[PDB]
């Protein structure tokens, strides 16, 4: 009677912690932070260079006060265990020399800058998998007409960025 | 409900629990065959369970009724959390007794400062997750539109209002959704959304039922 479901076939609990792994075990492991470019600490959200690493425990939250994540609800994704300098464990999307990239901020962020994601189940039904949408607000009608993808860089960091033709896929595993 | 107390068996005769195999949202009985909840609690095949206290087990006062019609507000916008209101028609009228009773719709919007009774079987702890067996209660006041918007800049429309404490400590939480907010004997609100639970400067945001009442009565009169 809902959509957001982890790997074990159990409902995704709002505010709970989950590992975000790829669909095909060849693209990388779970999600984690990384120090890329000229950052003073780990402020870049990437996929584990490892392919068997569950990554970092990630909380998935919705503004709604329901036990689960309502379909079509915008969500925020944050590290259950925040890093050093992050003033918030929540991800956000900021412009970078590379283009819009999923980063952690040193600035306290408001709901609007974090509730910009939305999971979307995939066609190949053989196990719960989802694409991650990026929804930038507009004028009291935030439109989710973009996806978040992987951009492997000069140092190998599989950083999460906004794409439109290289979307990534994820499976959720209760941390 | 964090920072609240145990209501006591059936002391909130209008508290309803929406079940889809398990409890996933509160609701409120407005008459023998129509229930009100949050739009985001929409699900197919809803079983409305009334006269409940311990939702985990049967105690002899429950009334299990399958949903016949589940009308989510036409203007519901899952993104913006706006018009988060849903109506439910029971396949069969409920037997109204002392344990199962309806709550009066508000024909007038309550003013800020009014004390309200928020009810629900949701998480009762700020950080962490601990769901109760029995109905939890909580008295909280309607906050001003300027404070509400101060807490949630750019997120408050005229169809929602805050209630609770800027200080935090007491508030609604996950699993309370769709539940009632009764003030001065009328269902002035519906547990809708909020940032965290019992957090500072982040009170509960509720669907402003008083703006929807004309719509409620109409649909009930034609469905
Ligand atoms: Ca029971």
């Amino acid at each position: 009677d809902d959509d957001l479901v982890d790997a074990e076939g159990n409902l995704v609990e709002n505010g709970g912690t989950y590992y975000l792994l790829p669909h095909i075990w060849a693209h990388g492991g779970g999600i984690e932070t990384a120090k890329t470019g000229n950052e003073p600490c780990p402020l870049t959200v990437v996929r584990s260079p490892n392919e068997v690493s569950k990554g970092e425990p990630i909380r998935i939250s919705s503004q709604y006060r329901s036990l689960f994540i309502p379909r079509g609800s915008l969500v925020a994704l944050g590290f259950a265990n925040p890093p050093s300098c992050a003033a918030s464990p929540w991800w956000t999307v900021v412009d970078s020399p590379q283009g819009p990239a999923v980063k952690l901020s040193q600035q306290k962020l408001p709901e609007k800058d974090i509730l910009v994601f939305k999971f979307e189940k995939v066609s190949h039904s053989n196990i719960h998998v989802y694409k991650l949408l990026y929804c930038q607000h507009d004028e009291e009608d935030v439109k989710c007409d973009q996806y978040i993808g992987i951009h492997r860089d000069r140092n190998g960091n599989r950083r999460l960025v906004v794409t439109e033709e290289n979307p990534l896929e994820l499976v959720l595993l209760k941390a | 409900i964090v920072g609240g107390y145990t209501c006591g068996a059936n002391t909130v005769p209008y508290q309803v629990s929406l079940n889809s195999g398990y409890h996933f949202c509160g609701g409120s009985l407005i008459n023998s065959q129509w229930v009100v909840s949050a739009a985001h609690c929409y699900k197919s095949g809803i079983q409305v369970r009334l006269g409940e206290d311990n939702i985990n087990v049967v105690e002899g006062n429950e009334q299990f009724i399958s949903a016949s019609k589940s009308i989510v507000h036409p203007s519901y916008n899952s993104n913006t959390l706006n018009n988060d209101i849903m109506l439910i028609k029971l396949k069969s009228a409920a037997s109204l007794n002392s344990r199962v009773a309806s709550i009066s719709l508000p024909t007038s919007c309550a003013s800020a400062g009014t004390q309200c009774l928020i009810s629900g079987w949701g998480n009762t702890k700020s950080s962490g997750t601990s769901y109760p067996d029995v109905l939890k209660c909580l008295k909280a006041p309607i906050l001003s539109d300027s404070s509400c918007k101060s807490a949630y800049p750019g997120q408050i429309t005229s169809n929602m209002f805050c209630a609770g404490y800027l200080e935090g400590g007491k508030d609604s939480c996950q699993g309370d959704s769709g539940g009632p907010v009764v003030c001065s004997g009328k269902l002035q609100g519906i547990v809708s959304w909020g940032s965290g639970c019992a957090q500072k400067n982040k009170p509960g945001v509720y669907t402003k039922v008083c703006n929807y009442v004309s719509w409620i009565k109409q649909t009930i009169a034609s469905n």
